[PDB]
């Protein structure tokens, strides 16, 4: 099944016992994010 | 002068100082792949040769 899927980065680390289920794009970069898949924006959600 | 994938410019580095940084906050490559590891905290956990 593909329907299970984890988060590959975000931008630290988790509190303990706490549940982030935000969808945006994250910035990887020194660049401003575009909202959008790119070279130093990618989707959290892998 | 790029060499083929037969024989390749085998160029064994030594200690320097590494700025993945300056590779990857620049998108002149077409593509960039660092195993297991962000490119920003390349610079700071390092390694041998």
């Amino acid at each position: 099944n593909y329907n299970y899927l984890y988060r590959l980065f975000r931008k630290s680390n988790l509190k303990p016992f706490e549940r982030d289920i935000s969808t945006e794009i994250y910035q990887a970069g020194s660049t401003p994010c575009n909202g959008v898949e790119g070279f130093n924006c990618y989707f959290p959600l892998q | 002068r790029f060499a083929s994938v037969y024989a390749w410019n085998r160029k064994r580095i030594s200690n320097c100082v590494a700025d993945y940084s300056v590779l990857y906050n620049s998108a002149s490559f077409s593509t960039f792949k660092c195993y297991g590891v962000s490119p920003t905290k390349l610079n700071d956990l390092c390694f041998t040769n």
